[PDB]
């Protein structure tokens, strides 16, 4: 009984719903729309890393010495990168709007033809709660986080590829650091979704407790049960506080681990780059771009 | 027997000081007798040899101390060695060897006894400060509170309430 | 809400206890309780600790007099034929294991070396007797 | 070619003991090694022994807050000393490990002394740290020997090794002071009755989970204590069985008491404006300004270290841009070479090492500032929430028509107004640091590039009003969407 | 888009207007990456402080209403 | 609880081994069964199968104290089978068998 429930909860906790989210986005956005969105994101990051490399190679030649001629390609690439960002930003907004408008129409057309027995069997309160609040989140929060996550993830992987390019031996150090960061992310996600649900499920009674007292001021004051309510208010707030306190503390630990790892990358990149450049005559621009 | 067991129950610093002083005194005592054997045969003036010695490289009292510190703790350096033509040196060497292998052994036994006894830690029982008299099961009864402190369990514990009175 | 473990390892969360200090005698008893791998590990480390510590002072006392420099027959070395730190380490471990090498022996005209020699034998016997009692 | 402690130059002529044994060059370095190796071989067996009634009391000896930061800056200069030593020895013919092997052992001595302190602080046993006490004096003694030996030769502030030695003696001296401090604090080894102290109530309480406010400074900094919790929650879910009562100070009741004290102080100060907005502001300031300023100071220090990052990478790329990139052994004293600051800062290897250490300190202090700000915000909430709750209990339900409308308002207030105030308190350190950060940033661009960077910084700052404009537009759009979605 | 476009446009103008306006100071990889790294870190405080000030005004407005609420008519205690 | 006005959380009451001599001392080298005869002056006088569930506060401890002949050390075996383990109206299967050479006892038959 309890063991089976805990096993089912652990299985549901590990289920990130990857295929479910992927299928939803693919069905909502569109084959042509999603293709344009991923192409714009990839193209934006490709020109971003390209202009950084071009800056390194152009400044290296100036120090060894067509400087004015080379500067024109930079401005051309800068305009292309600016245009790519405008295309990628507009595409993300348009994709989210189209996804929301298609999801709402499908949901509305489906609920309008629901069976009569379903309405009596299912609580209309939970149906409305799962309908209205959920679509507002999908409409107002899904596109922003998706664009930020796509920008962050693509920027991260591109930066790591630059480290591998400037330092071929960096892969010997990438493998032991990639696994440890994945391990931390795992143990964080399994514990952070529950802590978010718990914080929400503990902060809601706070508003409920405030609502209950402000309605019954006269009857509560007549009962003279003020002392118990003061303890009750403290108890509810204490549960809320520790939720909001564990959450951030856990979050801080994840960030700390991430940044420590990042610093180790810096060392493991710059150190080797020094012994590489002084030996293999590597240009200073490559090591400078990699370190940046 | 009694005077021997008295030192067994001494604390750690006392036994360490006693053991260290006993070894140092034994080493110093052999230095004196070894210096006497030198004073007999090997004089301070070397004389370019001219006489077969029995303790080589023993030029002064400090050398005899080095011989003693090497032979009683079974190191056995080779710069200074014992030789023939000194029967008293052979006799004192046998005496020095046997007392050595015994003095450390009896000291080593004390460490064995010490580590067995020091592991007692018996003052680990918790009780109350006064006596309680109240009612239990319907009748007036005496009572007290007991407790234990050690991480382990007091196995086969027996309890006696011995009332002492002047009657 | 259990009281005694069914297996036998009855654990009790003894709380609300006064601040109880721990002397060095309890530390010694805990050393005896260490299992074979733990005891062997700490034994090897402690002997290496003692050996290298005595090696360091012998190398220090050799470089103090000037034996580290090439003696041109005059300067009587506190320890004969000591050349480098490795040689000093070999001499130190020989004294503390009652082996005896003879070639790189210790001589007079260095009372500090004598004091270091005698103290090692005393401390070496003490740690040897302690090690014997622990394993026994 | 041998591999001895000091180089074999002049057939090991530097190994002589004449003209003063202490006055010798190779001798004083070896003297510093002695106390460090002494601590190593006297602590390892005791540490391996330790590796209910004690695990539930994370006590602390007094001064540990200063000791942790003291050893941190100590290990910082020790690894710098190793870098300084290898730089001077590279130009020399022989290996000359005597310049970085002693300090290399000193670094291992520092780290093992810290873990010995932590391993012995898990239980109330101040008698075991006498080994540390007898180690610190011997370390301080040999440190002063190096200082006086350099003064007898008058190297000066030209060589960085002299300055490093001159600060290490003060660092060791501060360690002696903070060590003898616990003597007067406790009197455990030189008096009859030791003034023992009991663990705090929160630590002694059976059910407590958030022990971060009372933990060792290393854990308090890097949240290492969370490792255990972060692992256990992977298997079993999180409920109110793992989490428990908040600490005594962290509880909302103590925060409420502090708020009333500030209100009473503010009332007695200027009762001309009772319950005014500025009165509450001044009360909250004088109540929580201590930790508020603490978080701000950490963020200022983090920002300064974060600027050093680019300031450090400037040297590495400049050193590579240098064509010759030759060594600078010109300065020397008593035969052995000594590096100078104008070339020590330019050496590529040490600059990357120093950047790693500086970035580690940065990425740590930034997290401390945010955590303190977040911790103050939740405490301020728990205090502000009950303050309104007390007002609700004491309020009068007059003007029923006007009172009914305010019922929804007061519920919405405690929901969004309190939450929005905490966001201000969370971001308050960022608000305090943003002016000086941006000011320092634009100044550094000038010194890096010139008038070109000045125009560049202007274009970067030009994006601030654009964000402000779109924020107002987004707020207007959000209001319209909410108004439409409400009816929908 | 402005958040993503501010740093690229800023650094492009700096490298362009350096040589074309006053080439009296020759560019170098040292200063180039120094300025680039400084922009990469300083891009975030600028776009964050805009949200900080927007939060302070709303917090000040909300806390002012809270003071007015506390000054409302409260029920008189016993005597 | 007590009729005096207080309660004891861990009040201990002891029932003997019900040996033929009435002493808490048994000799065993081949597994055997030990039975304690509940009587009027025993805690099991009012023992009902309803209380035989798992959520009851009644722990029966059987402390085994015995010294080995090899090194003279004392062994403390503890057992805390609660009412959840014992079932009402059950009995043990014959644990020991009869063979020509030596008597045999099935150890796996304990759980039967
Ligand atoms: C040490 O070496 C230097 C360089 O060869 C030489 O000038 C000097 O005379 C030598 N000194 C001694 C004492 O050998």
């Amino acid at each position: 009984s309890e063991e089976d429930d805990n096993l089912s909860s652990v299985l549901h906790q590990r289920a990130k719903i990857p295929w479910r989210a992927c299928t939803k986005y693919l069905s909502s956005a569109g084959i042509l729309l999603l293709s344009l969105l991923v192409f714009s994101q990839l193209l934006k990051h490709m020109v971003l890393v390209a202009i950084d490399y071009w800056l390194a190679k152009w400044t290296d030649s100036a120090l060894v010495l067509d400087q004015s001629v080379y500067a024109m390609v930079f401005t051309l690439l800068c305009s292309l990168g600016i245009v790519l960002c405008l295309v990628t930003s507009v595409t993300v907004e348009w994709t989210g709007l189209k996804v929301a408008k298609r999801l709402h129409r499908s949901l509305l057309n489906r609920i309008i033809l629901a069976p009569m027995r379903f309405f009596e069997t299912t609580p209309l309160g939970s149906i409305l709660n799962r309908f209205s609040s959920d679509c507002n989140t999908i409409d107002q929060h899904i596109p922003s986080t998706l664009e930020c996550l796509s920008r962050s993830t693509l920027l991260c992987v591109s930066a790591l590829t630059v480290i591998s390019y400037v330092t071929p031996v960096f892969l010997v150090a990438l493998l032991p650091l990639a696994v440890v960061c994945y391990f931390i992310q795992k143990y964080f996600r399994v514990a952070s979704r529950d802590l978010q649900q718990l914080d929400d499920t503990t902060q809601l009674p706070l508003v409920s407790h405030f609502a209950e007292t402000v309605e019954g001021l006269t009857t509560i004051r007549a009962f003279r049960y003020e002392a118990r309510f003061q303890q009750k208010l403290l108890e509810y707030t204490d549960s809320n506080n520790i939720a909001s306190l564990f959450l951030t503390a856990a979050n801080r630990w994840l960030e700390v681990c991430m940044e420590y790892i990042g610093a180790c990358v810096v060392l493991i990149a710059a150190a080797t780059s020094i012994s590489n450049s002084l030996h293999r005559e590597l240009s200073a621009g490559l090591v400078g771009l990699g370190l940046t | 027997q009694d005077v021997f067991t008295t030192l067994v129950d001494l604390k750690w610093p006392h036994t360490l000081l006693i053991f260290t002083m006993s070894f140092l005194c034994s080493w110093l005592l052999f230095a004196m007798v070894w210096w006497l054997i030198a004073f007999a045969h090997g004089d301070l003036a070397p004389g370019e040899g001219t006489n077969v010695p029995c303790v080589t490289s023993i030029h002064s009292f400090s050398s005899a101390f080095l011989f003693s510190i090497e032979v009683q703790v079974t190191i056995g350096f080779g710069g200074r060695m014992v030789t023939e033509e000194c029967p008293l040196a052979i006799l004192i060497l046998i005496v020095q060897n046997i007392v050595g292998l015994m003095i450390n052994a009896i000291m080593l036994g004390c460490i064995f006894m010490k580590t067995a006894q020091a592991h007692r830690r018996a003052e680990t029982l918790i009780f109350s400060k006064h006596a309680v008299i109240t009612l239990r099961h319907g009748r007036l009864c005496f009572m007290l509170r007991v407790g234990d402190l050690r991480k382990s369990m007091i196995i086969s514990a027996t309890i006696h309430m011995q009332v002492v009175r002047k009657t | 809400a259990r009281f005694v473990s069914k297996k036998g390892n009855c654990n009790v969360a003894h709380k609300n206890i006064r601040e109880q200090g721990r002397f060095l005698q309890d530390v010694f008893t805990t050393l005896v309780d260490l299992k074979w791998p733990h005891t062997l590990l700490i034994f090897t480390m402690s002997f290496l600790c003692s050996w290298l510590l005595f090696a360091m002072v012998w190398w220090l006392i050799a470089f103090a007099h000037g034996d580290l420099a090439p003696g041109e027959g005059t300067n009587v070395p506190c320890v004969t034929s000591i050349h480098s730190f490795s040689s000093a380490f070999l001499f130190s471990i020989e004294v503390q294991v009652t082996i005896g090498f003879g070639g790189r022996m210790v001589t007079e005209e260095c009372p500090l070396a004598i004091l270091i020699l005698i103290v090692q034998n005393i401390v070496g016997l003490m740690i040897n007797a302690i090690m014997l009692g622990c394993i026994f | 070619m041998p591999l001895a402690f000091c180089g074999t130059e002049n057939h090991s002529a530097a190994y002589r003991v004449d003209q003063g044994v202490l006055n010798n060059g190779c001798f004083v370095d070896a003297l510093n090694v002695v106390p460090h190796v002494f601590l190593l071989f006297i602590t390892f067996p005791i540490l391996f022994i330790g590796w209910h009634i004690h695990h539930s009391t994370w006590l602390h000896f007094p001064g540990h807050n200063l000791r942790w930061i003291l050893t941190f800056i100590l290990l910082f200069v020790l690894v710098c000393e190793i870098a300084e030593g290898i730089l001077s020895d590279g130009v020399t013919e022989s290996r000359h490990l005597h310049l970085y092997m002693p300090a290399g052992m000193a670094f291992m001595a520092a780290i093992t002394s810290v873990v010995y302190y932590h391993n012995i602080e898990t239980s109330n046993f101040p008698k075991l740290l006498i080994a540390l006490l007898i180690y610190w004096t011997l370390a301080f003694i040999t440190k002063t020997i190096k200082f006086v030996k350099f003064y007898d030769h008058a190297i000066g502030f030209s060589q960085l090794r002299f300055c490093l030695t001159g600060l290490l003696v003060i660092l060791y001296g501060m360690l002696l002071l903070v060590e003898v401090n616990v003597i007067r604090v406790r009197r455990y080894i030189f008096f009859k009755t030791p003034r023992e102290v009991k663990p705090p109530e929160d630590l002694q309480d059976l059910g407590v989970r958030f022990l971060q406010p009372f933990v060792n400074l290393l854990s308090k900094g890097t949240y290492w204590w969370m490792n255990a919790f972060i692992k256990t929650a992977h298997k079993k879910p999180i409920d109110l069985r793992a989490i428990a009562k908040l600490p005594i100070a962290m509880r909302a009741l103590t925060n409420y008491q502090r708020l009333c004290v500030a209100f009473d102080a503010q009332a007695r100060k200027d009762t001309q404006s009772p319950q005014g907005a500025r009165a509450i502001w001044r009360a909250l300031c004088h109540a929580f300004g201590r930790r508020l300023i603490l978080s701000s100071t950490f963020r200022i220090l983090a920002d300064l270290l974060g600027f050093a990052g680019p300031l450090c990478i400037f040297g590495i790329v400049d050193h590579l841009g240098k064509e010759n990139h030759v060594f600078q052994p010109k300065t020397q004293f008593l035969g052995v070479y000594f590096v100078s600051s104008q070339e020590f800062l330019g050496n590529a290897y040490v600059l990357a090492v120093l950047l790693f250490l500086a970035l580690l300190l940065q990425r740590t202090f930034l997290q401390a500032s945010y955590y303190v700000a977040i911790e103050t915000g939740i405490n301020l909430r728990g205090a502000i929430q009950t303050k309104i709750y007390n007002k609700i209990m004491h309020m009068s339900t007059s003007n029923l028509s006007m009172g009914e409308m305010t019922a929804g308002q007061i519920c919405n207030l405690v929901a969004i107004d309190t939450n929005q105030l905490m966001w201000f308190f969370f971001l308050c350190p960022n608000l305090w640091t943003m002016p000086v950060q941006i000011i320092v940033g634009v100044i550094l661009l000038y010194y890096i590039l010139g008038v070109s960077a000045l125009i560049g910084a202007a274009v970067i700052i030009l994006l601030a009003p654009v964000q402000y404009f779109v924020a107002t537009k987004l707020s207007q759009a959000q209001r319209t969407t909410l108004e439409h979605s409400n009816e929908r | 888009f402005m958040n993503t476009a501010i740093p690229i446009a800023a650094v492009l103008i700096t490298f362009v207007g350096h040589v074309s306006f006053f080439k009296e100071s020759d560019l170098s990889p040292s200063v180039a990456f120094a300025s680039l790294s400084l922009f990469h870190i300083l891009v975030t405080p600028l776009f964050l402080l805009s949200s900080v000030v927007r939060s302070t005004v709303k917090a000040l407005v909300s806390v002012q209403k809270l003071s007015e609420f506390l000054s409302s008519a409260e029920i008189r205690e016993e005597q | 609880t007590s009729p005096e006005g207080e309660v004891v959380p861990l009040h201990q009451v002891d029932i003997p081994m019900e040996n033929g001599v009435g002493g808490n001392s048994i000799f065993l080298v081949a597994p055997l069964i030990i039975y304690h005869v509940i009587d009027s002056n025993s805690p099991l006088y009012d023992l009902a199968p309803s209380d035989l569930h798992h959520h009851q506060d009644l722990e029966i401890i059987v402390i085994l104290e015995g010294v080995v002949e090899t090194t003279g050390i004392t062994t403390q075996a503890r057992t805390s089978y609660l009412a959840d383990e014992i079932l009402w109206g059950q009995r043990f299967v014959p644990i020991v068998a009869e063979e020509d050479g030596r008597y045999s006892v099935d150890y796996s038959k304990f759980g039967n």
